[PDB]
Order: structure tokens, then C-alpha cells, then sequence
């Protein structure tokens, strides 16, 4: 589910699943 | 940034993990 174009909520969901208990940061404007 | 690497272009686990805490 990681190797594709991931945008918006779809990208946020991937980070959630991959990072797990570590958490993550989402910065659209970087 | 992440949108450029994962949204506009194809994402990868290597890049995604760069954003975990």
C-alpha cells in the first residue's frame, strides 16, 4: 500500500500505519 | 517535501519512514 501515489488522507493513513506508536509529522508545505 | 516525493511522484517505505518520529 506504500508504493503508489499517496495524497491527502491517503498519505496520512499510510504514515499512521507505517509509523505506528512512534507517531509522525505531516507537513504539506515544506 | 513529502507531497512531492509521495503524492506527485510514487512513494516508498524508505521515504515514509523519514517522517516518523
Amino acid at each position: 500500500f506504500v508504493n503508489q501515489h499517496l495524497c491527502g488522507s491517503h498519505l496520512v493513513e499510510a504514515l499512521y500505519l507505517v509509523c505506528g506508536e512512534r507517531g509522525f509529522f505531516y507537513t504539506p508545505k515544506a | 517535501g513529502i507531497v512531492e516525493q509521495c503524492c506527485t511522484s510514487i512513494c516508498s517505505l524508505y521515504q515514509l519512514e523519514n517522517y516518523c518520529n
